[PDB]
RNA sequence: UUCUUCUAAAAAAAA
RNA sequence: CUGCAUGGCUGUCGUCAGCUCGUGUUGUGAAAUGUUGGGUUAAGUCCCGCAACGAGCGCAACCCUUAUCCUUUGUUGCCAG
RNA sequence: AAGGCGGCCCCCUGGACGAAGACUGACGCUCAGGUGCGAAAGCGUGGGGAGCAAACAGGAUUAGAUACCCUGGUAGUCCACGCCGUAAACGAUGUCGACUUGGAGGUUGUGCCCUUGAGGCGUGGCUUCCGGAGCUAACGCGUUAAGUCGACCGCCUGGGGA
RNA sequence: GGCGUAAAGCGCACGCAGGCGGUUUGUUAAGUCAGAUGUGAAAUCCCCGGGCUCAACCUGGGAACUGCAUCUGAUACUGG
């Protein structure tokens, strides 16, 4: 049902009395093609287990984003470490324009026209982890209208 | 290689000799060319057929050696016709009558011997060697063992610089005396070279 | 269903010494007599009725709450009313990862409960006396940490916790796994992984047995519907 | 209390 | 010829007491915790405490020899009456 | 204000803070260029020179020792008036104003209650350590912000060259 | 976009020119905003079509040229 993403997979070292120690972390993305997604990141001696304990951690600690019908929707900017990024909603049929990670994290989170652009360092953690802070507080019109206290068309 | 042989430190506490005779000083030597010559044959023809053990013993001037194998239908095919022609050409080449018995092998997945000989096949026909490894371990785990460390060692993948990966699970005390830890290895000559294949695997302690 | 003047007499208005405040406690305090702080009693009670409401309507539904509390001063207390109100506690010390690495803890609980059948019933005595005292000892410790929770099966549906900031790793775990917290929150205490916040002291000894033997009373009751 | 210096070539993994 | 392409075997730090993993938690992360602390030991040996809970390779025991006694067996071994 | 200021007494003098009022009525904040102040070393002129001490000499250590260590010792350190205008001139954090949980002190006023002893309850100025949200690459900062804002100025665009 | 440690707060202050300015009322309409008029050559860019077999290319009409000047009006904010 869910669809997961491998976005990045690097080695990572550590150095001991006897020397180093090589080890690998996963970074990968799983979401049910709607507003589920989640990231996980896990890290083992090996890339099967390393991929497989990022798939479990994915799994849990998702979020529901409130998208639109198929894009975003309000342009919303955000930040974690490193990452400043900014994304946009797009009309029909324009794809994902977007880089490295955050191609990945949008289309596994179902989004399918939207314009992105990441400044600051292009990190793919950080950049993972700024693109769903800035989904997670993406404001709804049904969310914003019950808080405002105000009908949807009073707010268009 | 720090490790001493695991068999060899248990010859005499939990694990039997391959080769159970006596024989004084005149004839030991000769005895036990004629047991490495009847092993070298056996370990040559049966190369298919996975070949566990090759028990030797000689009671009354008479050679009697008890093949442990896994697929006794293979090695003896149609009633009574190849066993025969083993045990003339082993008695011609021994010059005494010999006798050949066969000991199925219940549960092959748990054998040192078959695992070493099912690796080194699977290299020689180029699989993933963690492949191979993740499978006999998984195998070997399922079926009830207490415990499997197989190592493998030398040029793998390929590659240009010879390392050594191992795994293990459960519990394989190399230390204490009496675990009965079955051992053996085993070598794959692939179009890169040789391949070292070494396995443990641990079957529970032995009270006396 | 619980009054003022029994929590008065109990001695649940009593709070910390002034240095040792903590700012998110403020709308519970009353004033400060004495450079200690005051509870009103006329905020714990209205909301200690909700919890209490809210623990009858959980119990109703058959299910598993949890009682933490590892003070000294009230170890005895939640161990005798948990087991009068036939429920589950933790009164010797918490070991980190209980509710969260409960795949674990499982084995742990599975290692007590056949101990203690070899031990009692299955008579696994007439070997060597150092290794039989070891196994005693082995299985004494393991009784002592885990006998409340050694049938509970699968993790809770509620947690009641004696001291918020005591027992802020238990809090934790269940806010991260998504179980309600319902907490005794001294004026020194940080209440926000708290969902049922319960102002009030969390030291003396007759308000300790007041507030067991009040949700003992409301779980027997849910139990029974 | 004093106790200086070691030029100039390495190799490491990729479900 | 190439141990600087290797298998197998061995030295060496060193029989020094250390070296890791699963799950959980903290940190964006390399990592940390466990494995640290108070005692104790030859020892990461054991107890208490403790966001850690367990497990594995190692630390000890099981093996050989030597030291005491008893039962069986007394020749080619022994000589108390 | 910064550099900085330590026996006691006198003369002249600047700034800061507190309690009650009264008064002028946006007169305010910042500031390129400009001006003033600005540790220590150094310069000029005239004094003074006990101790300390660049340079220098001698004695040690060392393979060497133009040094560290020892014995002496001159500019200088001190006074009066000018010049120089530079420091890790540092809180490596420009000035002014508003808002945002707290704890333990130091120092300096001041109001009330019986100063029922050196007690209790507030309210201002400066200042030290810890810490919440928040910020930060992290370390940390955290009502004296490196948090959330507004006004003005100076400065930065890879390292070396510089 | 930044200036504690990565490059970056002048050593500190006073202060002219310059930038900004608490709160209430009236007046003006310069800044600002709305409308109208004149102008912003043709081509080029964009939109809907037409002609070379299509396309490049040529071309009809519109939009755009975010600007400037004048007239009339609005007075909340900034300025007098």
């Amino acid at each position: 049902e869910l669809q997961e993403k491998l976005i990045a997979v690097n080695r990572v070292s550590k150095t001991v009395k006897g020397g180093r120690i090589f080890s690998f972390t996963a970074l990968t993305v799983v979401g049910d093609g709607n507003g589920r997604v989640g990231f996980g990141y896990g890290k083992a001696r090996e890339v099967p287990a390393a991929i497989q304990k990022a798939m479990e951690k994915a799994r849990r600690n998702m979020i529901n984003v409130a998208l639109n019908n198929g894009t975003l929707q309000h342009p919303v900017k955000g930040v974690h470490t490193g990452s400043r990024v900014f994304m946009q909603p797009a009309s029909e049929g324009t794809g994902i324009i977007a880089g490295g990670a955050m191609r990945a994290v949008l289309e596994v989170a179902g989004v399918h026209n939207v314009l992105a652009k990441a400044y600051g360092s292009t990190n793919p953690i950080n950049v993972v982890r700024a693109t769903i802070d800035g989904l997670e507080n993406m404001n709804s019109p049904e969310m914003v209208a019950a808080k405002r206290g105000k009908s949807v068309e009073e707010i268009l | 290689g720090q490790k001493v042989h695991p068999n060899g430190i248990r010859l005499g506490i939990v694990k039997p000799w391959n080769s159970t005779w006596f024989a004084n000083t005149k004839e030991f030597a000769d005895n036990l060319d004629s047991d490495f010559k009847v092993r070298q044959y056996l370990t040559k023809e049966l190369a298919k057929a996975s070949v566990s053990r090759i028990v030797i013993e000689r009671p009354a001037k008479s050679i009697r050696v008890t093949i442990h194998t896994a697929r006794p239908g293979i090695v003896i095919g149609k009633k009574g016709e190849d066993v025969e022609k083993l045990r003339k050409v082993v008695a011609d080449i021994a010059g005494v009558p010999a006798q050949i018995n066969i000991a199925e092998v219940r549960k092959p997945e748990l054998d040192a011997k078959l695992v070493a000989d099912s690796i080194t096949s699977q290299l020689e026909r180029r699989v993933m060697f963690r492949r191979a490894m993740k499978r006999a371990v998984q195998n070997a785990m399922r079926l009830g063992a207490k415990g499997i460390k197989v190592e493998v060692s030398g040029r793998l993948g390929g590659a240009e610089i010879a390392r050594t990966e191992w795994y293990r699970e459960g519990r394989v005390p190399l230390h204490t005396l009496r675990a009965d830890i079955d051992y053996n290895t085993s070598e794959a000559h692939t179009t890169y070279g040789v391949i070292g294949v070494k396995v443990w695997i641990f079957k529970g302690e032995i009270l006396g | 269903t619980v009054s003022m003047r029994d929590m008065l007499k109990a001695g649940v208005h009593f709070g910390h010494q002034t240095r040792y405040w903590n700012p998110k406690m403020k709308p519970f305090i009353f004033g400060a007599r004495n450079k200690v702080h005051i509870i009103n009693l006329e905020k714990t009670v209205p909301m200690f009725n909700e919890a209490l409401a809210e623990l009858n309507k959980i119990a109703s539904r058959k299910g598993k709450i949890l009682f933490v509390g590892t003070k000294r001063a009230a170890s005895e207390a939640v161990k005798d009313a948990a087991l009068s109100c036939d429920q589950f506690f933790v009164n010797h010390r918490w070991l980190g990862g209980m509710l969260t690495n409960w795949k674990t803890v499982r084995q742990s609980i599975k290692r007590l409960k056949d101990l203690e059948t070899q031990s009692q019933d299955g008579t696994f005595d007439k070997l060597t006396k150092k290794e039989a005292l070891m196994r005693t000892r082995e299985l004494e410790k393991l009784e002592n940490s885990l006998g409340g929770i050694k049938d509970m099966g699968g993790l809770p549906d509620a947690l009641f916790v004696i001291d918020a900031d005591h027992e802020h790793i238990a809090i934790k775990e269940a806010n991260n796994l998504g179980i309600p917290v319902f907490a005794i929150v001294d004026t020194n205490s940080d209440p926000d992984g708290v969902d049922f916040v319960i102002p009030g002291n969390d030291d003396a000894i007759r308000a300790v047995t007041l507030y067991l033997g009040a949700v003992a009373a409301t779980v027997r009751e849910g139990r029974s519907q």
